[PDB]
């Protein structure tokens, strides 16, 4: 969710090019896919899935 | 130094790219646009508008005394005009004006001229507001950009030169019409002022584009058929009317005898049939006067040119018309001479001693670029301003009411409408006939590359004349060396019509300050003022086809003007040729020749003694190591094929070419390998696909507000090297990605010319495009008519649909706009919409809103949408080679065969197209690219391992079979190009060995 | 918000009302952008 | 200019994106079996020895 | 236009490698010596970096 952009580059690209930044996944194997998750639907931070930046 | 070896080949070849980066540092690309207007501006305004002195006969009566004749004849003339820059004239401090305003507002930039005319009308021949008229306004002229008169030039780098209305890649060539951007394209006219042989007729030609009144000589007509006659010379068509015989026009111009006049003409005695021509041509010439027995027998003859003309050359026609043949020459005793001369060259051609003019051959072109255009139609537009100004003066006999002499009968927009409608409707003058229109000329500015708009600023067309044996009008003609290109064209409906110029080409301007005297210094006796026939086989001096002297050992002469002119003594667009069979010289200061510099080889070579580390190309100029020359002069020169080894396997060269591969195009000389393609595949590439590939856009990209700008995320530059663009340096002329591609049977999804390419690269990033389209709509001023005031608003009774339109009629800068929504509220207050609507297939997220306006009123609106596509399963790619295909199948990055170290293709392509299209050049740069990128073992001690790697794949100097596979040998990988995989789906060895490598691919426009 | 439009070279926002000729005040230069308010906007890293 | 976002991470496999891929480099190979003549390499000169190498 | 992040063939992070490039392309190195010095095995990589168009700075020159 972008609030303000006002560089020379494009949401889309920015988006992209956050996408690809690796995070430490060592909890990924006991997370759950959110898809089937019965909590978070929120649009928002969860505790086995959904970690907010 | 006389053997020029110990100052080898490492050193000449780093003069020769040293030479050409300094050559497109002072020149650029755009060079010849911007010169012929400059020209234009700067000496040929003030050329056109002197005219006459504008008289005025005013016949309306004579019944009665007061309405005789007695009211004055006026008189009125220019001087001065002054051309101001282009500024925004509103009222309340009037503002400066520039081409991005004029794009974002729909209007013409362009500049005002002033005249400082003259009148002094005053009562004295009957039976004055000299001053008060310095600044009159006349019409209002175009300005291209980067010009002497546009106002993004005046500062170079970093003063202001950031302003609003600029781009890094942009160099302006261009027009901006009514908020559209016009280029001229360069016309192919005859080279006048020269004589020209035709052989239907036999009737070789004086020709002059002015003086619309000079003749032809012909000799193949003998007025009847019957039993036969012999040919005899008639002097035919004269005034457009009255054609005399040959010796009456002697006599006329005064030889006193027969046997000067043989020798005037002066054949070769014998070959009878050239002298029962010349007795026929007598014994014609007394059957009709009985010439030279006074001065007025045989002039006096002369006399179709009274009544018998249907066309009266003004009054006094005598003597006085004795300027109308001839102008350049100035006495009777040279004219009788030069007549002598154009019938000894009628003579020589019909024995077959001298070859007629082939019109293909470009010595005898000349190209008309933006000046002589603009001469053309604003000379129509005047002629008509002054006869429209003459018939306004009239209409005040005898009363005068309004007087005032300027800004009342002097109309402005006469040549202000003409001018305009002169460029956008295409409605252009033709240069022969003053009444019709011709259309091959100015287009509109392609911006889908930046390497668009540089082909599109370099063409010359060819018109079509009539389809009946048009000839080698449509082939490349062996005076296209080193000028035009020989390898890229369009093809269709004029395939060869319209021609690239090439990187080192140039054109002639105009060369003033006279040198008729400047020519006396080497040689260049003085032509006599009498026949006698005191010359003897002495070699002949034209200037411009104008006899103006005489030399003889015109093989020391020439050689003396060369040296005059390497020594910046004489100027440089100056060609010198020595024709040693027809014995003749001739010299051109003309305007529209083309020229491009060689290497001249020097007898003392000043590289080895002096060694700066810079070299400007005026500097070279002056030292005469580098030589601009034509193609008149250049067929008198043995070149070499560049200092390689070829300047040094013998000394019988006169010069050298910098190097081969400027022979090409500005978008052929830069692909690889390019002389191992065949032709039809180059053509292709050079013509169609790089001008459509997706790449590059602008660098201030919130200004341009046009339909369907389109760039990539990232894009790049090839791996290997070309010699044009190292010293080109502008990385815009690549727009593509380097993939890897790997030649293997798929599935069956990559046949018929399809392609497939790795879901994982393309989810990276790869050939991930964005384009932004603009939307556009329009009200009138306020109030005015100067109800249907359909102004920008909401209007809220819900008509379509309105979730995101604000209450000016616009959307917001963030919305998200659907597939078919309202994008433009322009409804009236009571009525039905009037709003523009997108429509089926248009979408997407808005950019910036743009409100601009015109001078009354219309106010304008510029909506961008903006979107991202990555490449779907129905668009189209191509390699560097003519190698196209549709993207057919999207594969998961597990199922390629993959090698020893990892590495999987980018895209896959099928082996059944290489052993038919007949193109090794992209199998030899994958290979090349592929021995660049690797690393290289073996590295500790004996060398730095990195310093004999080849990286130049220069079309018509290319590395060898050896050198590339020794390259790949060093690399350690095989030595014939395979490369081992495994399955990625049984994961056992696929028994046959796979060709890898990376190669730059491109990606097309209109997907789908 | 109201509109608030921006000119092209002022840079000063002349917050235009009813339709008027298109002129940015203070001057008379008639570029005339739209100024981005402040709104949340939802996007996949894809 | 400026730059105000919040980002959600969540989970994924590389089949949906290549951004959940953590390999960046997975390969094998095989390993040989070279069974080299010595009764053939003594017969054959050492210019071709260091030929063939 | 900025160097991208995740070599497109393999997949290796080079996204942070650009500057430390240019300082040692600064420094002395030829090319072949600088991505030896980075540690790029693979050629997929090396032609990522070596064939990079860095446009961002053209961008930011041309703003207001
Ligand atoms: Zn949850
Ligand atoms: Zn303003
Ligand atoms: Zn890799």
């Amino acid at each position: 969710e972008i609030e303000v952009n006002s560089s020379v580059l494009n949401d889309e690209f920015i988006a992209h090019r956050l996408g690809l930044i690796p995070l430490t996944s060592e909890r990924a194997m006991s997370m759950r896919f959110s898809r089937d998750c019965d909590a978070c639907d929120g649009d928002g931070q969860c505790e086995f899935c959904s970690v907010e930046f | 130094e006389v053997d020029l070896r110990d100052l080898g080949e490492p050193f000449l070849q780093s003069f020769c790219k040293k030479a050409a980066t300094s050559f497109f540092d002072e020149y650029g690309l755009v060079s010849h646009q911007l010169n012929s207007y400059n020209f234009f501006i700067e000496h040929g305004l003030q050329s056109v508008f002197e005219s006459s002195g504008e008289m005025l006969v005013e016949p309306s009566f004579d019944p009665t005394k007061n309405k005789d004749h007695e009211w004055r004849y006026a008189t009125v003339k220019f001087g001065e005009v002054s051309v101001d820059k282009p500024t925004l004239y509103s009222d309340d401090k009037e503002l400066v004006f520039l081409p991005w305003h004029a794009r974002l507002q729909n209007m013409t930039y362009s500049a005002r001229m002033k005249v400082n005319v003259d009148v002094e009308v005053f009562v004295k021949k009957v039976v004055i507001l000299s001053k008060k008229t310095q600044d009159i306004p006349i019409g209002r002229i175009p300005v291209m950009v980067k010009s002497v008169l546009c106002n993004t030039t005046e500062k170079g780098k970093n003063g202001e030169s950031y302003r609003k209305g600029e781009c890094a890649f942009d160099q302006g060539g261009y027009f901006v019409i009514k908020g559209a951007e016009k280029v001229f394209i360069a016309q192919e006219q005859i080279c006048t002022k020269r004589l020209w042989i035709s052989n239907s007729p036999w009737t070789v030609s004086y020709r002059s584009e002015t003086k619309r009144n000079r003749f032809i000589v012909r000799l193949s007509e003998n007025q009847k058929a019957e039993d036969f006659k012999r040919k005899e010379k008639v002097l035919t068509v004269y005034f457009l009317s009255t054609e005399i015989p040959v010796w009456v026009l002697f006599f006329a111009l005064g030889v006193a005898s027969d046997k000067e006049a043989v020798d005037l003409i002066a054949f070769d005695g014998g070959d009878a049939s050239i002298t029962n021509s010349v007795v026929a041509s007598i014994q014609e010439a007394d059957s009709v006067c009985e010439d030279f027995r006074h001065g007025r027998n045989a002039l006096a003859y002369v006399e179709q040119q009274i009544k018998g003309t249907k066309f009266p050359p003004g009054e006094s026609v005598d003597e006085c018309l004795s300027l109308y043949l001839f102008p350049g020459l100035k006495s009777l005793t040279q004219k009788a001479r030069f007549l002598g001369y154009m019938v000894k060259c009628l003579f020589s051609a019909y024995a077959g001693k001298r070859k007629c003019e082939n019109r293909d051959n470009f010595r005898n072109k000349r190209i008309e670029l933006a000046g002589e255009l603009l001469e053309r139609e604003l000379r129509v537009h005047l002629a008509h301003a002054r006869r429209t100004m003459t018939k306004a003066m009239q209409r005040h006999l005898t009363g005068d009411g309004d007087l005032k002499p300027i800004e009342h009968y002097l109309d402005a927009s006469i040549i202000t409408n003409g001018l305009s409608r002169a460029f956008s409707t295409g409605a252009w003058c033709h240069p022969f006939r003053k009444m019709e229109r011709v259309s091959g000329v100015v287009a509109n500015l392609g911006r889908a590359n930046p390497l668009q708009s540089l082909i599109d600023l370099r063409r010359t067309r060819q018109q079509v004349l009539y389809t009946g044996r048009v000839g080698d009008a449509r082939y490349p003609h062996p005076s296209h060396w080193g000028r035009l290109c020989f390898l890229s064209t369009p093809d269709g409906e004029n395939c060869g019509l319209v021609k690239n110029l090439s990187l080192l080409g140039l054109v002639s301007t105009q060369i003033m300050e006279p040198v008729v005297e400047e020519l006396f210094d080497s040689g260049m006796e003085e032509l006599m003022d009498d026949t006698s026939t005191p010359l003897s086989g002495k070699h002949k001096v034209l200037l411009n086809g104008d006899w103006v002297g005489v030399c003889s050992d015109s093989d020391y002469f020439v050689a003396d003007l060369k040296s005059r002119r390497r020594q910046s003594e004489l100027p440089r667009q100056m060609e010198i040729k020595l024709d040693k069979d027809d014995k003749e010289v001739r010299i051109f200061t003309d305007a529209g020749r083309l020229l491009r510099p060689l290497l001249v080889v020097e007898n003392l070579h000043k590289l080895k003694q002096s060694k700066p580390s810079k070299y400007t190309f005026e500097h070279l100029l002056d030292q005469g190591i580098l030589e601009l020359i034509g193609i008149e002069e250049e067929e008198d020169c043995t070149t070499a094929w560049g200092t390689k080894q070829l300047l040094k396997q013998q000394k019988s060269y006169t010069h050298c070419e910098l190097d081969l591969s400027f022979l090409l195009g500005v978008s052929c000389a830069i692909v690889p390998f390019a002389n191992h393609d065949h032709g039809r595949r180059v053509l292709y590439q050079s013509q169609k696909h790089c001008q459509q590939a997706i790449g590059f856009c602008s660098t201030n990209p919130n200004i341009r507000c046009d339909t369907l700008s389109q760039q990539l995320f990232y894009p790049q530059r090839p791996l290997f090297k070309t010699m044009a663009s190292e010293c080109l340096q502008k990385d815009v002329l690549f727009n593509g990605q380097n993939a890897i591609v790997a030649v293997n049977v798929h599935l069956g999804f990559n046949q018929e010319d399809s392609i497939v390419m790795n879901k994982a690269s393309l989810e990276r990033g790869m050939f991930r495009s964005e384009q932004i389209r603009s939307y556009k709509a329009d009200v009138d001023s306020k109030d005015s008519e100067k109800d249907e005031v359909v102004q920008f608003g909401k209007t809220h009774s819900k008509i379509g649909r309105v979730d995101s339109l604000d209450d000016d009629g616009f959307p917001f800068v963030g919305a998200n706009m659907h597939s078919g929504d309202i994008v433009i509220g322009r409804c009236t207050e009571s009525g039905t919409d009037h709003s523009v609507k997108l429509k089926h297939t248009e979408r997407g997220i808005v950019q910036k809103v743009v409100l601009s306006s015109n001078d009354d009123g219309k106010n304008y609106a510029t909506v961008s949408l903006r979107q991202v596509r990555s490449p779907c399963l129905g668009d189209k790619f191509s390699s560097m080679h003519g190698q196209k295909g549709v993207l057919g199948y999207i594969e998961e990055q597990e199922n390629f065969a993959f090698t020893n170290q990892g590495i999987v293709p980018d895209i896959v392509i099928n082996p059944h197209a290489f052993p038919s299209r007949q193109t090794p050049g992209q199998l030899l740069e994958a290979a090349l690219s592929k021995g660049i990128a690797c690393p290289m073992q073996k590295k500790k001690g004996k060398s730095d391992a990195y310093s004999k790697v080849t990286r130049h794949a220069t079309p018509f100097s290319t590395p060898s079979v050896d050198d590339i596979t020794d390259q790949l040998h060093r690399a350690g990988f095989s030595r014939s190009g395979n490369e081992r995989v495994y399955n990625g789906r049984t994961g056992e060895m696929m028994r046959s060995l796979i060709f890898m490598g990376p190669n730059f691919y491109q990606r097309l426009i209109h997907m789908s | 918000e109201p509109v608030t439009y921006v000119c092209g070279d002022c840079g000063q926002e002349n917050t235009l009302k009813s339709g008027d000729v298109i002129q940015c005040r203070e001057c008379g230069y008639r570029i005339l952008y739209k100024k981005r308010t402040r709104r949340v906007v939802q996007y996949e890293a894809r | 200019q400026e730059l105000k976002l919040r980002a959600i991470a969540r989970k994924g496999i590389g089949k949906d994106h290549a951004k959940w891929s953590p390999a960046a480099t997975v390969t094998f190979m095989y390993e040989p079996d070279i069974i080299i003549n010595e009764d053939m390499m003594d017969t054959l000169t050492d210019d071709e020895k260091i030929d063939l190498i | 236009m900025i160097i991208p992040v995740r070599c497109f063939t393999c997949g290796k992070v080079i996204g942070n490698k650009w500057d430390t490039y240019l300082d040692l392309l600064q420094a002395d190195y030829t090319e072949g010596d600088a991505l030896d010095a980075i540690g790029l095995v693979r050629y997929c990589c090396r032609r990522m970096l070596m064939t990079h168009v860095d446009l961002i700075e053209k961008l930011l020159n041309y703003n207001t």
